[PDB]
């Protein structure tokens, strides 16, 4: 038949009260409302990703999406979370958390939050590179958008739009929230897919933005439709930002790729005054024990442009070289012992990075300081992965420590020139090339992969070439 | 990152009058040498409330 | 000049526009100032005046703003809101026909 058949499915949400069934119990009355939402809600998914169910209900003259928009209008608090819920569905949107301030909830649609598919364990880097970076696709058309472009522009249509306008300033204020998101993510899907005669005018909200600059309505609609415009326009920044790394392990990776495609397009005085005072404040001199060092002055003394500990030779930061050396030293347990929730540990990881660094700079006098460093990884290496018939079983402290962020302190000695060679004298790649073969260890390979810079010849791609195939199958397939 | 460019302004009145703050030193570093890329271009709005959670 | 630059690149100026146009009209009401209230209503006529496609649609929270602050019971704000409506006139062809009389 034409509008009775396949338009049941929709007799759920349209029909305040449903019954089902002429005949049961009523002890399962208020659970029978909640099966009936999930059984139709996968009805309407279901009906409205196949063409023979996308025309029939979408007819021109009276059908069921004008009726299933139409009841989202009604002041009502089970329907219109019901719906909701239904539209992110559709189209395929990320799901917010119930909440009734809508930072709370901004922060969990961002395409860059965290994943429990990001681990060591699982995929380290590959898995999370892929919904960060970009697809290097420019011009293959993309089906799925034109799905998508359809479905926007039926439900546009039909007055979509106005019915989320209603909802946000007409509901409570955990059901505003989700819809001011929804229509956030609308708007953005639609300057992109959408073809310009459609989006024109649809940017504009004539509804929406009528019932803000409106004097003669009650002050606390007026309100809530300019307080929607404001929390609207956050939504873009977040779209505008894009996905961002997480990881370090990724982080360095991108910070690298831009300073050499940027390095081939062809501040201040530093004075003694600046250096004593800041050191002075530093507060690792004079209280010998870390957990008191303000690490903020720690970062800004290392990466300040002039001092390189050459340039400015002076016995006190000799002192202050030598006493955050022993704090990093992989013998001196100090630093490795720190767990991975140190609440702190991502500050602490660059500074050790913004370090190694500092002493590369002085190549004539830091080489000392730095020869000593770079040894202890080395023997750390040889007892942790168990290359000695000892240990062998080390694997449990590394992945719970802090000890498993060495790796990005010898990766990024890796990327400028004097500091490959400064490799060799401490013959760190060797130490590597051994342990290419270990069937047992599988998480410490995936760190030394991501870690190493191959952007130059020599050294670097001969351990990842040994990798790629003399190695354990599922290490193989990680490479 | 957006203060980047306001540096050059800054910058020559704090070497004429000789003004060294704290503070002030540890952000314009951030912001000349890169820290991370997560904290730069960063929401304040999103920060304070991941503070205050 | 991102009122004419609005036309070309609307993703990127309408979501700042609509916050700063509902600042204009919250000076022109809240605001007892007349200097205030002549800074804003000069800003306002050249929105209209250089991007009329957007404004358009916004013929009934404008209007209504500025008559009220005609029939209110200073030369510099009379000079610049009756310009301003020479402007609205404009834009909005045939549909500013109940408030003539």
């Amino acid at each position: 038949r034409a509008d009775v058949e396949l338009e049941r499915i929709l007799a759920p949400y349209t029909d305040f009260h449903y019954r089902h069934s002429p005949d049961t119990a009523e002890g399962q009355l208020k659970e029978d409302r909640e099966a009936r939402f999930l059984a139709s809600k996968m009805g309407i998914i279901a009906t409205f990703r196949s063409w023979a169910g996308i025309i029939n209900l979408c007819k021109p003259g009276n059908s069921g999406i004008q009726s299933l928009i139409g009841v989202l209008c009604i002041p009502n608090m089970e329907i219109r979370r019901g719906l909701l819920e239904v539209l992110y569905d559709i189209f395929r949107l990320p799901l917010p958390v119930v909440t009734e301030e809508f930072i709370e909830a901004l922060l969990s649609v961002d395409p860059g939050r965290f994943q429990d598919s990001w681990r060591l364990s699982d995929g380290f880097v590959a898995a999370e590179a892929k919904t960060i970076l970009p697809h290097r696709a420019r011009s293959r058309p993309d089906l799925m958008d034109n799905y998508l472009a359809l479905i926007l522009s039926a439900f546009i249509r039909n007055g979509l739009l106005e019915g989320l306008v209603e909802v946000i300033t007409n509901s409570d204020d955990h059901i505003s929230v989700r819809a001011t998101i929804l229509l956030g993510e609308l708007l953005h899907m639609a300057n992109t897919i959408l073809p310009h005669s459609h989006s024109h005018h649809l940017h504009c909200l004539p509804t929406l933005m009528n019932m803000a600059a409106s004097f003669d309505i009650p002050k606390e609609k007026r309100l809530r439709a300019s307080a929607a415009l404001n929390c609207l326009k956050r939504f873009h920044e977040m779209k505008k930002r894009g996905p961002k790394p997480y990881s370090l392990h990724l982080d360095h990776i991108i910070q690298k790729a831009i300073a050499t495609h940027q390095k081939r397009d062809q501040i201040l005085k530093d004075t003694e005054e600046a250096l004593l005072i800041n050191l002075r404040d530093s507060q690792v001199l004079q209280h010998k024990e870390n957990l008191e060092w303000n690490w903020n002055l720690i970062g800004t003394i290392l990466k300040w442009p002039n001092v390189n500990l050459r340039n400015y030779k002076d016995e006190q930061l000799h002192r202050f070289v030598r006493r955050l050396l022993y704090f990093y030293k992989p013998s001196s347990k100090l630093y490795a012992n720190l767990d991975l929730d140190f609440a702190k540990a991502k500050q602490l990881t660059v500074v050790g990075c913004q370090f190694t660094e500092f002493l590369l700079e002085s190549e004539e006098d830091g080489q000392g300081y730095l020869e000593d460093l770079v040894k202890d990884i080395v023997q750390w290496l040889n007892a942790s992965s168990g290359m000695k018939p000892e240990r062998s079983l080390q694997n449990n402290g590394l992945l719970t420590t802090l000890s498993q962020h060495y790796f990005l302190f010898i990766g990024t000695l890796s990327c400028h020139p004097h500091g490959v060679k400064m490799l060799e004298k401490c013959s760190v790649f060797q130490c590597l090339l051994n342990l290419c073969s270990l069937k047992n260890q599988d998480h410490l390979l995936k760190l030394t992969v991501s870690s190493l810079d191959y952007s130059r010849d020599g050294l670097a791609r001969v351990i990842l070439s040994k990798i790629l195939t003399a190695a354990t199958d599922a290490c193989r397939l990680y490479a | 990152k957006k203060y980047q460019i306001f540096i050059p302004m800054v910058n020559k009145v704090l070497v004429r009058h000789r003004i060294n703050h704290q503070r002030y030193d540890v952000l314009i570093c951030r912001i000349v040498k890169g820290y991370t890329l997560a904290d730069e271009e960063e929401d304040p709005l999103i920060y304070q409330h991941r503070m205050l959670r | 000049t991102v009122g004419r630059l609005s036309s070309m690149n609307p993703a990127f100026v309408m979501p700042f526009l609509r916050k700063m146009l509902i600042q204009i009209l919250t000076e022109l009401e809240h605001s007892g100032i007349g200097r205030i209230k002549e800074q804003s209503a000069r800003m306002l006529g050249h929105l209209v005046s250089n991007a009329p496609r957007l404004i358009r649609p916004y013929m009934e929270p404008i209007l209504k703003a500025l008559i009220l602050k005609l029939k209110d019971p200073n030369p510099g704000v009379i000079n610049n809101v009756l310009a301003t409506i020479g402007e609205l006139a404009q834009v909005s062809g045939l549909e500013m026909r109940k408030w003539v009389d």
